[PDB]
């Protein structure tokens, strides 16, 4: 299962 | 023995031609077992081996969130990365990025990833400490900045050390059938004539798993490194492996040469001669 | 802008027997940017409906994908994989030998 967690540049 | 998991993500604008294209692939060590395009027709995540399958509807509408808010991201970070780079909006660029862990046969960490790549190059990856950047170029380290104000490396070791390790020791036990089973080579060498001088011996790995193999040829007992033509380990489509590695050998000397093959699945390493 | 060509492979999933049903796979690798058109070919003209896989990536970054089709290998008939690529100043015909 994925990582939910936004990251930008 | 141990495994993996890992996600995979590349993004790739194409102006002129609408948005960037997203697609997205995880794989437990060498088994493909979801995707995601931008591109289908009705995007979503969608299962590729039989062991994800009894994932419940939760599930996959939560994957399906996430690839489709992380497509939105990466469309955003393709538009930062023109600026870090002080480039034009015309050409295509590529966005990837790689994370997920490593784990040994007791099911603990070995070691947890996360790293970036644009147009082919590293950028940014989190250090083996899942707490400090390795940041390639000055733009980079405009990102490692920003992660390091918001903690981000701190959120990334939570879901590797975490999440990310149960998930794997879950989907091993679903899938035990073939994810805990080695395949090993099925080995044979040919004989290629090319002058009445000369003839390839070429040593065959077929229908292994996982992928991971070493296919060496000695003469003498010295290793051939330098003479020895070694293809990339391929597909078969049948979810194994193959490989081969080549030697030009004088006429008369092959019993000299012998092929050496170690595998997983091998409960010791293969020794293999040319039989006429 | 780094470019890097294409490794091209074109063999059988299981070793040819002429008159057998086999899989032709065309696996590129090693290459960036992603962007590549792959034509699988009989008797030089392009095999109809030839499937692929979804855009991975290896350790080192670099793209790789299979093209695939089923095919009953003959004693005569000639099968190649046809790659273009930014790097190439013309298209690369690979062709088909059951020994490699």
């Amino acid at each position: 299962g994925r990582l939910n967690e936004p990251i930008k540049v | 023995g141990s495994h993996s998991m890992r996600y995979f993500h590349t993004s790739v604008s194409r102006p002129g031609r609408g948005e960037p294209r997203f697609i997205t692939v995880g794989y437990v060590d060498d088994t493909l077992f979801v995707r995601f395009d931008s591109d289908a027709a009705s995007p979503r995540e969608e299962p590729r081996a039989p062991w994800i399958e009894q994932e419940g509807p939760e599930y996959w509408d939560r994957e399906t969130q996430i690839c489709k808010a992380k497509a939105q991201t990466d469309r955003e970070d393709l538009r930062t990365l023109l600026r870090y780079y002080n480039q034009s909006e015309a050409g295509s660029h590529t966005l990837q990025n790689m994370y997920g862990c490593d784990v040994g046969p007791d099911g603990r960490l070995l070691r947890g990833y996360h790293q970036h790549a644009y147009d082919g190059k590293d950028y940014i990856a989190l250090n083996e400490d899942l707490s400090s950047w390795t940041a390639a170029d000055t733009a980079a380290q405009i990102t490692q900045r920003k992660w390091e104000a918001a903690r981000v490396a701190e959120q990334l070791r939570a879901y590797l050390e975490g999440e990310c390790v149960e998930w794997l020791r879950r989907y091993l036990e679903n899938g035990k059938e073939t994810l805990q089973r080695a395949d090993p080579p099925k080995t044979h060498v040919t004989h290629h004539p090319i002058s009445d001088h000369e003839a390839t011996l070429r040593c065959w790995a077929l229908g292994f798993y996982p992928a991971e193999i070493t296919l060496t040829w000695q003469r003498d007992g010295e290793d051939q490194t330098q003479d020895t033509e070694l293809v990339e380990t391929r597909p078969a489509g049948d979810r194994t492996f193959q490989k081969w590695a080549a030697v030009v050998v004088p006429s008369g000397e092959e019993q000299r040469y012998t092929c050496h093959v170690q595998h997983e699945g091998l409960p010791k390493p293969l020794t293999l001669r040319w039989e006429p | 802008m780094i470019q890097r060509t294409p490794k091209i492979q074109v063999y059988s999933r299981h070793p040819a027997e002429n008159g057998k049903s086999n899989f032709l796979n065309c696996y590129v690798s090693g290459f960036h940017p992603s962007d590549i058109e792959v034509d699988l070919l009989k008797n030089g003209e392009r095999i109809e409906k030839v499937e692929h896989s979804d855009l991975s990536f290896s350790k080192d970054w670099s793209f790789y994908l299979l093209y695939y089709t089923e095919f009953t290998p003959t004693e005569k008939d000639e099968y190649a994989c046809r790659v273009n690529h930014v790097t190439l100043s013309q298209p690369k015909i690979v062709k088909w030998d059951r020994d490699m």
